[PDB]
RNA sequence: CGUAAAGCGCACGCAGGCGGUUUGUUAAGUCAGAUGUGAAAUCCCCGGGCUCAACCUGGGAACUGCAUCUGAUACUGGCAA
């Protein structure tokens, strides 16, 4: 489960004192996460996360910053699971009700789009409707086939995606976050002290998570 | 010093049968119960919190035929006695002599029992007691005197004693027309629907 | 029982690889969330 | 077994461009009768919509209370905004004898016979908030003995 | 100036519990070690350790049960401005018995349960709730 | 007691209040017990008599105090280091 890796921590600026148990913290004004603390934390997250993944649950990867996209689309979509990669709408969990009818409009407009009446009656309004499918497709992308509110939540940055953590704490959903030294372990049930903005680190990181999700009872 | 008015009106403001006209017939049938306690009685009250507490106290007094200074003194005595003040208050109301004469079937109502008690027709322990609020101790024998024995009332009253539920804390026996108050009634032995915490809280404000 | 892991000497070696003095020893109170019920 | 009851309805105002606009706020408390107390605020343009939003918010956001036999355990003081609130277990100290807007939350809370006395402000929206805070930080002899070993 | 070192000790423990502090050091004395022994005995702290030779330093390893802290509210009762001396009948119970009150009796520094059992009152130092 | 009423314009300082830490002694405060007293009635408790109640009444508790004697010595005070 342990591989020598490349991130070793980051974020000189705006570091958070609640990350003080997780910091080794030496070099050149920047903070180094104690990865000897990360490895048991991340193995625990794989443990409980595989435990809910084997109970046939829905996981909802969250990847708004770049380049977490399309790495969260690649990792969630490598499993049979769900994702948010563009702007996470304020309240797609806590009013999922209204977001249910927006997802319903995305389904009705893609069914109307590639099969039904798309060339019908107008060119301009048809262009309008297609770019409504671009907007509703990139905002409600992964979540469009969920049909429930999910059994866990896996966010890739705790301070950048504080809204989703705040809602999953509001609803009693287990939050699995890779925090950095600027972030805050709010209500993150399974904190992982890592590096949020390195693409090597998040592809290794989501590689491991997507690896352990796609083992159910099989 | 006692009510002396329309009785079924009092039973109709409370919404519940207060057993104020037990008498000959069955369940009311000529009361228009629930419908109109006065002219605007068809209106639902939308009653307050003071209104529910007050109205509970009035339910209990209008059952047992007690006025306010006497009831209030029962609350003070039930408060100072050891235990549960609601249950002590019902134990003080159930030891009243007119009540025990009603429970034994000697009177059809509690007012008729109160007139039997009042008109020197009732002895306790072989001594005539003239007083409606005499507090009957446990293991007492309360009976009817030789005068006003075999008068019609009490006979008819025992006739309607069998229609009711035969209280557990008595020895009702109607052959000799004498009874034995054996023990204090448990709270679970009486009526089940009066909320005495409301009258504890009414007097404790 | 402790989970299988790299040897303590190996951890020290990792510490040795760490460039510079390279040791962080801040001590703070630690709070652990209660385990979720199986049910 | 839900046991809902409303404490306070008010008419608030807004003062727009053309005159004023009057809205109604409810404030209800639900509770099962054995711990499990919630309150909800809810505001709307008419009174039944206000109480319905209040009940609907109060059915969620419901808190556990560690009751005794039928009552509190130790005397507890809860404060919220300007509203300071005392409670005393009154080990069968008969009847719920609390102030207005505290009688209700203690009534549906499932407690039966405590002694209360609110101090300070006694705004109903803050005297609950000072009863739940209060009943929330009241802990039981199996919780204190859990903490401190025995 | 420092005029109540006991209330200073209890302040150290309130602000250590409030800051999720692992352990608390302070200057040490006979009365602070007596109180600390009562607190360890009743289960409000994990351990204590007095070090130093010429300047002793008491150190209290604090307790945290869940994420929450064990010492819920520690108060100083008999302050120097106004000292409070209770008899064996006037001797209070805190949180209706769920929380001890450290009384200095002539036999030693005890709790309220232990000194009400010993049949002797004294000077009530602190409520630990 | 920042802004609702409320921090002296600022200091020095007497009387006053409070006082780090260790050991020994005292035991004034503090605590425990005992004795004397704290009138009777009244309040409270358990009973008794007026048909009940009010009322009257038997016994207790109480009168949270003060004084003296006997102890305890952790804290506070006195004294010595």
């Amino acid at each position: 489960m342990l591989k020598a890796g490349v991130h070793f921590g980051h974020q000189t600026r705006y570091w958070n004192p609640k990350m003080k148990p997780f910091i080794f913290g030496a070099r050149n004004k920047v903070h180094i996460i104690n990865l000897e603390k990360t490895v048991p934390m991340f193995n625990e997250a794989l443990a409980e996360l595989n435990k809910i993944a084997s109970r046939k649950g829905k996981i909802l990867f969250v990847g708004t910053k770049r380049a977490a996209s399309e790495a969260v689309k690649d990792a969630a979509l490598s499993c049979d699971q769900f994702f948010v990669n563009h702007r996470w709408l304020g309240g797609m969990l806590t009013n999922w009700k209204t977001v249910r009818q927006s997802i319903k409009r995305l389904k009705d407009l893609e069914t109307q789009s590639q099969d039904g009446t798309f060339d019908k009656l107008t060119k301009k309004e048809a262009l309008m409707r297609t770019r409504e499918l671009e907007k509703l497709e990139n905002s409600l992308g992964g979540i469009k086939d969920m049909g429930g509110l999910p059994d866990a939540l896996f966010v890739i940055d705790a301070d950048h995606e504080h809204i989703a953590i705040k809602e999953a704490n509001n609803l009693g959903i287990p939050v699995f976050a890779i925090v950095d030294t600027n972030s805050d372990p709010d209500g993150v049930d399974f904190v992982i002290p890592g590096n949020d903005d390195a693409i090597r680190a998040v592809t290794l990181y989501l590689g491991a998570v997507a690896a352990t999700v796609r083992e159910g009872r099989s | 010093a006692r009510y002396l008015g329309p009785k079924l009106k009092l039973s109709r403001r409370e919404g519940t049968d207060l057993f104020l006209k037990s008498g000959v017939r069955a369940i009311d049938t000529k009361c228009k119960i629930e419908q109109a306690p006065g002219q605007h009685g068809a209106r639902k009250p939308r009653l307050s919190d003071y209104g529910v507490q007050l109205r509970e106290k009035q339910k209990v007094r209008r059952i047992y035929g007690v006025l306010e200074r006497q009831f209030r003194n029962y609350y003070k005595e039930a408060a100072r006695l050891k235990g549960n003040t609601g249950e002590n208050l019902l134990a003080l109301l159930e030891g009243r002599l007119d009540n025990v004469v009603y429970r034994m079937g000697f009177g059809a109502t509690r007012a008729e029992a109160r007139q039997l008690v009042s008109h020197k027709a009732i002895m306790v322990n072989g001594r005539v007691v003239n007083i409606a609020s005499y507090q009957v101790s446990p293991n007492d024998v309360v009976s009817i005197r030789e005068k006003a024995k075999k008068q019609s009332r009490v006979k008819a009253a025992l006739e309607l004693a069998e229609q009711r539920e035969k209280p557990t804390w008595l020895e009702v026996d109607a052959g000799k027309m004498e009874g034995t108050f054996k023990r204090k009634p448990e709270r679970s032995d009486l009526s089940a629907d009066i909320n005495e915490h409301l009258i504890v809280e009414l007097y404790s404000k | 029982k402790k989970k299988t892991t790299l040897s303590e000497e190996d951890q020290a070696l990792f510490r040795q690889l760490m460039a510079g003095t390279r040791k962080i020893k801040q001590d703070t109170i630690v709070h652990r969330p209660q385990r979720k019920k199986i049910s | 077994e839900l046991q809902e009851k409303l404490i306070a309805v008010n008419r608030v105002s807004k003062t727009v461009k053309g005159g004023r606009i009057f809205s109604f706020t409810a404030l209800t408390v639900v509770g099962d009768g054995n711990g499990r107390v919630g309150f909800g605020y809810g505001k709307a343009r008419e009174v039944p919509a206000a109480i319905q939003k209040a009940m609907e918010k109060a059915r969620r956001n419901m808190i556990n209370v560690a009751l005794n036999n039928g009552t509190l355990q130790h005397p507890v003081k809860g404060v919220h905004t300007g509203s300071r609130v005392f409670m005393q277990p009154a080990s069968e100290g008969t009847g719920i004898i609390a102030g207005g807007a505290m009688r209700a939350v203690l009534e549906v809370a499932g407690v039966h016979n405590v002694l209360a006395k609110a101090y300070g402000s006694t705004n109903p929206i803050n005297v609950v908030r000072a009863t739940i805070d209060g009943l929330e930080n009241m802990n039981s002899p199996e919780m204190v003995a859990a903490k401190r070993g025995k | 100036s420092m005029q109540d070192p006991i209330a200073d000790m209890l302040t150290r423990i309130r602000n250590g519990q409030a800051a999720n502090k692992a352990a608390v050091t302070m200057p040490s004395s006979k009365l602070k070690v007596a109180i600390a022994n009562v607190l360890k005995e009743e289960g409000f702290i994990e351990d204590f350790k007095v070090e130093g030779d010429t300047k002793p330093e008491l150190e209290l390893t604090l307790k945290y049960f869940q994420g929450k802290a064990v010492v819920e509210s520690i108060q100083r009762v008999s302050r120097p401005g106004l000292r409070i001396y209770k008899r064996k009948d006037e001797l209070p119970k805190v949180m209706a018995g769920l929380g001890i009150a450290v009384v200095s009796t002539s036999k030693g520094v005890m709790t309220d349960r232990a000194a009400r059992q010993a049949g002797l009152g004294g000077e009530i130092i602190c409520y630990v709730a």
